[PDB]
């Protein structure tokens, strides 16, 4: 096989691929990778333009959010935040494979461990400390909620950086963070 | 891929530098075209700085402030296989390296040119 | 194989399986993944009877262990947190299979690594900051400890959730923590 | 095969295999693990000679390196910290095969996702809060820096444990301290 | 697997609520038997809160505290496979959707009911 | 592998200990020889301490600071198959378990002396 069906990703070096607040203002780098029941993830999000190079004073929290439909395939319209001719899908090379993702169940949150009206509980939750810019005098809170923004039959993985407020005039940057879930399948 | 490997163009303040960067295609390269160009300034620590893009056949600029109006692709037809850029008015300033990426998954492709740019003209 | 060989688990919606304070006051969901050398683990723990609803004044850590024999097998008895009959297993679609784990010593947590007699070394140890109920303004410590509550010639896994001191007539609730280990083979 | 080819460690329970401020002064225990894009790494080091058993009141920083080549093999000469006699390599019982490492590039921190210049860079980072000793009243941060430490066609992994600065008389000594990131191959 | 769909019950305050949970079971579910009744209130904000439970031969009750001594199984051999039950003198406050986990390893199987409860009798 | 298991010496204060550790090696253990003597003091909480090491060819001491200059190989020909040591002057604080590990990739091979030092001679 051309391309790796355990691994899906954005590519390592995405162009600006999301309209957060204003047209291709944010990278997001994204690469999920299955290891039996459970995914490994590692995500970064980087402004490029707009007020995400200049955080503004009132904002406190910035995120993003992926939904996919029943057969694990991400749905490119709101909220998700990859734009349509965005890169996603198996790892081919340092590209992505334009074969469609047929095993994408294997990647998704478990609905049974996350149900989806469960976004507000604890467990649909992954939350760890980590740092703006990567710098250790600017600590802030990664939040990744299971199955939150869903449909039915549908999945979704959100990022939630909090404890901004105190950081201005700063581009917003995160280091890459990592997290896991269990899978559907 | 880009047809040029990496190079070294030295101009002087106030001319206009012309960025090659022309690309083929390959027939699995069905994925859609993306064109970003990308600057790591030499006066600043900053890195990979977006300058100008090509994603879903539209042209996105105003993304480097310093570089505001001075970035405009050659070509009239990107897809063609042409991602060259121009930076008008060059400025000391503008020094640093550039990198033209095109991408058509599962292709990809890269290329850098060290701009150097001089107060008055000579590299003799 | 109508299992997966890689994977052990408490199925990802486990009913209340621990008897902590009182009779089946707790839910406990762990799943482990083999990759190779490490074994990725994602822990939750909630209470839903007695005193772990409202966390007592007093109260200032909640943990749990995992105790297996020599063959990697968990052992259902004091101080294990399973009780007998619950879940625990090679996973089997949203459930476990009925078959004996005969390829246990690839979860455990490597001796050489982790002696025995080593649970109070940092390295036996890998601890992290998380959340209470995931709430990012209730900030706790989490801790796994590698064979410290050992045999001889058996292994096992402990949780302590440490810092609630301050947090009370709230029921304890973990988010979804992730944690790994080298394994044993 | 003897040896398991997704699996790169230094083996469990190393030696002192460091000469940081001295001779074979510390024991860095090291396990990769390639899942797909994405490795699974546990880090761990304590000193035990020197200097890092008892930290220096000016210590504000305890950091070491590992430097690959193109091949994605590591290099065993400054700033590598591992020793020149030091096991590395693939994992074969507790120990380490002799073959040469032939699939190195499968565990090197991309290049793409982590250009050789852009350590400065959030994204070539992965910062997490841990703690000295393991003890949870000595909180610490740990930052993983992808290819800062390079060549060119080479490759590196730098671990840095800062915040000691408040932590005197006292060993240097680190908990097992998870990280991951996505593969050059 | 639960022999019945996702239904919705409609009863009058006061009343009692038969929450039908019946199932088969296949010769591989060789693992022991857990029922389990979870409920998420309508009036809170509170998901799957464990009401009633028959695990390791015995029944667990007490869980949720405003359903106290009205939940009951209603057969007298839930292994025979039927794990329905009652909430008597029906309130306001019961409403909400109720869940019916049967589980014998690797089997498993759940039903949902949204019970609706009503000041005074009429759905007409 | 070590020709010895694990086996417990008792001696007298003052006296001097012989901990034997030979062993053999393997045609496949063609990796570099690796000899490290650790020690869990009954006294302390520390486990797992370096005592005295043999690598690259050499031979380092001073790592254990109450049994400093108290340590030392007994072979004059370690890569013979001989890893024994010996403790001088024996204190009551040298009790504890003394652990032998000799490597040489992929061969490992470890084993452990329970050490007991009374006041005055007998084990009668």
């Amino acid at each position: 096989t051309p391309y790796d069906p355990l691994t899906l990703w954005t590519t390592p070096d995405p162009p600006p691929n999301c309209s957060l607040i204003q047209e291709l203002d944010a990278k997001l780098t994204l690469c999920l990778t299955k290891n039996g029941s459970i995914v490994n993830g590692i995500v970064s999000l980087v402004g490029v333009k707009g007020n995400l190079l200049n955080i503004q004073s009132t904002t406190t929290t910035v995120g993003v959010h992926l939904v996919f439909d029943e057969q694990g395939r991400l749905i490119t319209s709101t909220p998700t935040a990859l734009v349509p001719q965005a890169s996603w899908g198996y790892r081919q090379g340092q590209s992505v494979s334009t074969n469609t993702v047929t095993n994408g169940l294997g990647f998704m949150p478990n609905v049974s461990a996350y149900p989806r009206p469960n976004a507000s509980e604890a467990k649909s939750q992954m939350v760890s400390l980590t740092y703006l810019q990567g710098d250790t005098s600017k600590p802030i809170t990664m939040k990744v909620a299971f199955n939150g923004i869903t449909s039915l039959n549908g999945y979704s993985l959100t990022f939630m950086w909090s404890g901004l407020s105190n950081y201005i005039n700063q581009p917003f940057s995160t280091p890459s963070c990592s997290f896991s879930y269990i899978t559907q399948e | 891929g880009i047809t040029t490997p990496e190079e070294m163009i030295e101009k002087a303040k106030g001319e206009t530098a012309y960025l090659p960067c022309k690309f083929t295609l390959s027939p699995e390269d069905q994925g859609p075209l993306d064109i970003e160009w990308l600057i790591s300034p030499a006066d600043n620590q900053k890195v990979d700085q977006v300058i100008i893009l090509y994603s879903g056949d539209k042209i996105y600029d105003d993304y480097y402030p310093d570089l505001k109006g001075r970035v405009h692709f050659t070509s009239n037809d990107l897809k063609s296989g042409d991602a060259s850029i121009n930076v008008t008015n060059l400025q000391l300033s503008d020094i640093g390296t550039y990198q033209c990426k095109v991408k058509k998954a599962p292709g990809v492709a890269n290329k850098k040119i060290h701009l150097v740019v001089l107060v008055k003209p000579s590299g003799a």
